[PDB]
RNA sequence: UAACGUUAUUUUACUUAUUCCGUGAAUCGGAAGCGGGGCACUGCCCCUCUUUUUGGACCCAAGGCUUGCUUGCAGGCCGA
RNA sequence: GUUUAACAGCCUGCCCACCCUGGAAACGACUCAGUCGGAGGUAGGGUCCAGCGGCUGGAAGAGCACCGCACGUCGCGUGGUGUCCGGUGCGCCCCCGGCGGCCCUUGAAAAUCCGGAGGACCGAGUGCCGUCCACGCCCGGUCGUACUCAUAACCGCAUCAG
RNA sequence: AGUCGAUCCUAAGGGUCGGGGGAACCCCGACAGAUAGCGCGUUUCGCGCGUACUCCGAAAGGGAAUCGGGUUAAAAUUCCU
């Protein structure tokens, strides 16, 4: 019943990223952790970079 | 003059195992260049019962080391692992719980499971529910390692052998009591059928060393020879000694 | 030569199709089941003209091996008429009967006496 | 020119996906690959009997050279050749007389006929073919040429010996008479393979081949050597 | 208890026969380079292969050098 | 006896789930039972989900009931009236929702369908490139289909108390 | 009968290639192996993916689509509207 040529295409989406896949509380938890988890990622390079420049 | 149970068990047929519902054999990663060199990191996603197995399992999700997918593996849960930890497989690993080694890089009085015994058969011992290896000395000369079994043997295998750190989750199931015929019927109709069991001084001679008599006894010392032939050798099998301790 | 997969796969090789220097059948066959093999008859039973009175269509014995496609096709050939539907069944005793409803451009009495029936 | 920049990848364990990398040392090869090397390999474990291990010393890079420029020029004609001086010889039979015709100087092949060459004394230089298969039509082949006192070499390419007489493959070619203006040169090779085959045939009776093990316990000897050399240093 | 020789039992070395295990046969062996550390002085020695606060994502190359000719773009080396 | 099918549109929005404001002990909310709340309750306002829910089209022209005229051998003829308004439930059959109990028992797979991450590649100026939108057009094979299903249509040697 | 079923899917299992056994009828059954092929653009050739069965197995498992009203001596969610 959800074959496109039998439903109509609102009915079947969610305009939002990932949309009627993941719900959007999961989705933000998402975002938030790639954002975050990309940060820490910088500040872990700019340490070493610093820790091997004193040394 | 016919055939006893115990070699009609060979055949199959009626004792086949019961597989249906199983969720696919539980085992580590094949070994590749990541495990044995560095480290290759997992995510627990789900711990589940599988049917005849009294330790749970877990699914956890790798990264492909050199392909564009998801690797998907089913290990044997140890205790204490929970749905989204982080599992860390490779000679760097860390020393933790749920992590898994090789013996090379854990330390002596370690408790593991799931236990290779061939480098990359993906773990044979200390595999049920409450039970572990223990890491007793490694031989750094011949790269092999001592470890301590569930049933106190003590065996010697190649440091390269990979092993899950903790105990396999589960343990205590066996000290509960069952009460009733129902509860084993129940346990064993996903194993196998091997229950009920039929003494065989309750059947006739046709069909079991022990059958016949006026008198429900064996008649014969029930310990048997190792070489006896099928059909033979049913009690007591190679017996170095009977009764209390 | 690099190669980027562990597995080895079997590579294509050219095919050619059959160039045969004679034919094993020396000529086509002959159809078999052609417009007066398909129809054998017109039904007539009392039925059979209800139906033709009523619905407008016409009931034929037709060959087993026959399909509705082909009774249509044998029907226009035969008769010269449109057909709107072709509803087929095989009976007890093992003969196909065809019942043809024809469009309403065509008046199935006439082409009825047209047949002698 | 500013909106371009460097994307670097860092490859590692758990790092970015390699790219496509060189994997045929690696590769699941089928049955006939598998086993045509593996038949190699073990060739060159075992010890090889001086007999077949005499054939693994063929002619010299530039001898073989020097050699098979030689036999070039000796080669016994073609088909159209063949048919092309037979129908010539038809047309010129009557109206010639039959006139005389020099006798061809040609390489001979085919291994009853070289032996049957060497067995007579006729044969003046053998070219063995180092790939026999099977290897015993010939492995007995230098003995007969070292008892008849005809130098024989052995060469690379039963294939080479076929291309020169216009076949597949040849297992061995024999030279029984020279050209009186290539006398000098073919004296030349003569002692030069003399030399290297006829009068080293004593010593390689005895000099058995093989026994050669893999690179990797190569590899393991040497450090094991390398160790006691050092500790008893 | 050794020069000669016979006999029997053990220990041990090699890998290609043979047997077994794993994989969608995906980095195996040696060496050398980038980096970190000791020495004393310009060389030696000792180490590593990049990922561990988070239930995210990660493929099909960016960049540099070099040729066809002036690029629809295409061909090589490094990157690897 | 006083009926309303598939299907199309609009409305509605159970029990849950979700979102916005706000920040709670004198704790409050709450079910038959439970349970929930600074990991954000009560409260106010909203979103979504089921429907075998409501209205309309289908559709009264149909079906049913009643009252009449006519041929009176063969008009499957001809006409009118009504099909309305409420209640009730530990009631019975089916479907659904949401909780709770039980397991050393945790109670299939595949075809198929839908959605999503990525963005190589792609077009024009009065026409081009796309378009899961609406309407319009054409086609849809083969075999089974009667009947009994049982104190006589199956088996039991039968039209057999099985 | 495009709409009810078979037909399609796969379950326990069955039947097989290759290989291994076997005097042979046959036995094991994807286990000893150059798999079937699948996508893009096309001078129909090139490029890229490709883990040895694309077979049988459910008229109660899964599953594309029909409803009233009428009609026969005997058929209908199949005939008529
Ligand atoms: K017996
Ligand atoms: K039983
Ligand atoms: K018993
Ligand atoms: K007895
Ligand atoms: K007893
Ligand atoms: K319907
Ligand atoms: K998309
Ligand atoms: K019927
Ligand atoms: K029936
Ligand atoms: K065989
Ligand atoms: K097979
Ligand atoms: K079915
Ligand atoms: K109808
Ligand atoms: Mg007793
Ligand atoms: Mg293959
Ligand atoms: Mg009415
Ligand atoms: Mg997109
Ligand atoms: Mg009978
Ligand atoms: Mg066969
Ligand atoms: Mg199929």
């Amino acid at each position: 019943e959800y074959k496109r040529s039998r439903l109509s295409r609102n009915r079947r989406t969610v305009n939002r990223a990932y949309g009627g896949v993941l719900s959007g509380s999961a989705v933000r938890e998402r975002i938030i952790r790639a954002f975050l988890v990309e940060e820490q990622k910088i500040v872990k390079k700019v340490l070493k970079i610093q820790k091997a420049k004193e040394k | 003059g016919r055939v006893i149970r115990a070699q009609r068990k060979g055949a199959g047929s009626v004792f086949k195992s019961h597989t249906h519902h199983r969720k696919g054999p539980a085992k580590f990663r094949s070994l590749d260049y990541g495990e044995r060199n560095g480290y290759l990191k997992g995510v627990v996603s789900e711990i589940i019962h599988d049917p005849g197995r009294g330790a749970p399992l877990a699914r956890v999700t790798f990264r492909h080391p050199f392909r564009y997918k998801h690797q998907k593996e089913l290990f044997v849960a140890a205790e204490g692992m929970y749905t989204g930890q982080f599992i860390y497989c490779g000679k760097k690993a860390n020393l933790m719980v749920g992590n898994v080694l090789a013996l090379r890089s854990i330390p002596e009085g370690a408790v593991v499971c799931n236990v290779e015994h061939k480098v990359g058969d993906r773990g044979v011992f200390a595999r049920c529910s409450g039970d572990y290896a223990i890491v007793i000395s490694h031989n750094p000369d011949n790269g092999t390692t001592r470890i301590k079994l569930p049933s106190g043997a003590k065996k010697i295998v190649p440091s390269g052998c990979r092993a899950m750190i903790g105990q396999v989750a589960g343990g205590g199931r066996t000290e509960k009591p069952m009460l009733k015929a129902g509860n084993a019927y129940h346990k064993y109709r996903v194993k196998r059928n091997c229950w009920p069991k039929v003494r065989g001084v309750a059947m006739n001679p046709v069909e079991h060393p022990h059958g016949g008599g006026n008198h429900q006894h064996i008649g014969h010392a029930s310990t048997v020879r190792r070489d006896a032939p099928p059909g033979q050798k049913v009690g007591l099998i190679a017996a170095r000694r009977t009764g209390r301790l | 030569k690099i190669r980027t997969k562990v597995t080895f796969h079997r590579p294509k090789t050219l095919k050619k199709d059959r160039n045969p220097k004679y034919p094993r059948i020396s000529a086509p066959g002959r159809n078999k089941l052609d417009q007066y093999g398909i129809l054998k008859y017109p039904l007539t039973t009392e039925s059979a003209m209800k139906k033709i009175e009523d619905n407008n269509t016409l009931v034929f014995i037709v060959d087993i091996k026959a399909d509705k496609k082909k009774i249509k096709d044998a029907v226009k050939k035969m008769y010269d008429i449109q057909t709107k539907k072709v509803n087929t069944l095989i009976r007890p005793d093992g003969t196909k009967k065809a019942y043809v409803r024809l469009t309403p451009d065509y008046d199935a009495l006439d082409v009825a006496n047209k047949i002698g029936i | 020119n500013p909106l371009f920049e460097k994307r670097p990848k860092q490859f590692g364990i758990g790092g970015a996906l390699p790219p496509k990398k060189d994997l045929t040392r690696f590769v699941r090869w089928p049955q006939v690959v598998r086993i045509q090397r593996k038949r190699r390999i073990l060739k060159q474990r075992l010890k090889v009997p001086p007999s077949l291990n005499q054939f693994s010393k063929t002619l010299d890079k530039n001898l073989a050279t020097n050699l098979f420029k030689m036999l070039l020029k000796y080669r016994p004609e073609d088909k159209a050749a063949k048919k092309e001086r037979l129908l010539k010889r038809a047309q010129a039979e009557a109206e010639g007389k039959t006139p005389e015709t020099k006798k061809p100087i040609i390489v001979k092949y085919g291994l009853k006929h070289i032996t049957y060459l060497i067995e007579q004394n006729k044969a003046q230089l053998v070219v063995i073919a180092h790939d026999v298969d099977p290897i015993e039509l010939v492995v007995w082949l230098p003995a007969l040429c070292r008892k008849m006192e005809i130098p024989y070499c052995i060469v690379k390419g039963k294939a080479r010996l076929g291309s020169i007489v216009h076949k597949k493959t040849a297992s061995a070619l024999c030279l029984t008479t020279v050209k009186n203006e290539d006398k000098m040169e073919f004296s030349r090779i003569l002692e030069a393979i003399k030399a290297n085959f006829n009068d080293k045939y004593e010593e390689n009776r005895k000099k058995w081949g093989g026994g050669v093990m893999g690179s990797k316990s190569q590899a393991r000897t040497k450090a094991k050597e390398r160790v006691l050399a050092k500790e008893a240093a």
